[PDB]
């Protein structure tokens, strides 16, 4: 159930000059790397103890890569401005997401390589790793350029071999925290609303991994439409938080049951107020 | 480890 | 250029205890572009030692950020999160609720 993902953010500034280049790298929901072009001497930064044991020479190589990407996204943003017949005036965004989902053995389950320009899909590597999906006419230019260059075939070697070898090294290096599941700490809170209503709130706290879903059931029936759900939030210690809420009649609370499914939970929990 | 050669579109 | 309005969650790291140490969080998510002003407030004032996560995105390309300050709840001090983005007609202030 493990994946390595890399997230790149390139933001142009009005007129000319260097764009803003941000690179984040994650192993599931645990970040191990940051790069920020906004530094007079930019460097690769380790965000997890398991990559800190990795050689200082490995740390120069990561920096050179992101320094190559930052230099490359300036020309990418420049080209797209021309694909969209846009001026140097005004800030634009170019995002790339690439990475690997680990299979049941030490094989690639799925490979990703996709782009967004101003937060609209641009081009995506298809599941076969041989093909691309262009969203507009502009992206079809990148696509015809990419199909001629055989970019997909070239990018295949990294997703399949390299991305996998590294996720595996990181999973062995961080086996203590990366390879374990921390179950949520469940409880229910009751909050009267009126003479005829009351909010029933099911909290899930201190869990790892993220968004491993809660539910409210009225007499065995899942409340898929009446459930007030908050987005899964980082606690800030590597753990996550989420709650599920439901407004219920005055004295009917007993019909409502909260369900929790988590890989750290050997059995789906049922709880009431 | 990041992908070595950058993607030019 | 598509512009998306931020989602704001104001909360503490561990459950609230008056007088005991904690970390105050403001999770901003689902926003596009990346330029954002995020501030944590103690009694409507700007907390100076508010740290943040390294900008990242979701499946839909929307951005997310985590701002945090190591705090102490009390009953009197009123913490909140203030956010500013292109989308907002005026900055959004979201009060920290112990049970939110």
């Amino acid at each position: 159930s493990h994946s390595m993902r890399y997230f790149y953010t390139a933001v142009s500034r009005p007129g000319r000059g260097e764009p803003r280049f941000i690179a984040v790298g994650y192993v599931d929901d645990t970040q191990f790397v940051q790069f920020d072009s906004d530094a007079a001497s930019p460097r690769g930064e380790p965000r997890a103890p398991w990559v800190e044991q990795e050689g200082p020479e490995y740390w120069d190589r990561e920096t050179q890569k992101y320094k190559r990407q930052a230099q490359t996204d300036r020309v990418n943003l420049r080209k797209l401005r021309g694909y969209y017949n846009q001026s140097e005036a005004g800030s634009h965004t170019l995002q790339r997401m690439y990475g690997c989902d680990l299979g049941p053995d030490g094989r690639l389950l799925r490979g990703y390589n996709q782009f967004a320009y101003d937060g609209k899909d641009y081009i995506a590597l298809n599941e076969d790793l041989r093909s691309w999906t262009a969203a507009d006419k502009a992206a079809q230019i990148t696509q015809r350029k990419w199909e001629a260059a055989r970019e997909a075939e070239q990018r295949r070697a990294y997703l399949e071999g390299t991305c996998v070898e590294w996720l595996r090294r990181y999973l062995e290096n961080g086996k203590k925290t990366l390879q374990r599941a921390e179950h949520p700490k469940t409880h229910v809170t009751h909050h009267p609303v009126s003479d005829h209503e009351a909010t029933l709130r099911c909290w899930a706290l201190g869990f790892y991994p993220a968004e491993i879903t809660l539910t409210w059931q009225r007499d065995g029936e899942d409340q898929t439409q009446d459930t007030e759900l908050v987005e899964t939030r980082p606690a800030g210690d590597g753990t996550f938080q989420k709650w599920a809420a439901v407004v219920v009649p005055s004295g009917e609370e007993q019909r409502y049951t909260c369900h929790v499914q988590h890989e750290g939970l050997p059995e789906p929990l049922t709880l009431r107020w | 480890s990041a992908e070595p050669v950058p993607l030019q579109l | 250029m598509i512009q998306r309005t931020p989602k704001i969650q104001v909360y503490s790291r561990h459950p609230a205890e008056n007088g005991k140490s904690n970390f105050l969080n403001c999770y901003v998510s689902g926003f596009h572009p990346s330029d954002i002003e995020v501030d944590l407030l103690k009694n409507g004032e700007r907390i100076e030692k508010v740290e943040h996560s390294d900008l990242s995105f979701s499946k839909d390309w929307s951005f997310y950020l985590l701002y945090y300050t190591e705090f102490t709840p009390t009953e009197k001090d009123e913490y909140a999160c203030r956010v500013n983005h292109v989308t907002l007609s005026q900055p959004k202030i979201v009060k920290w609720d112990r049970d939110m």
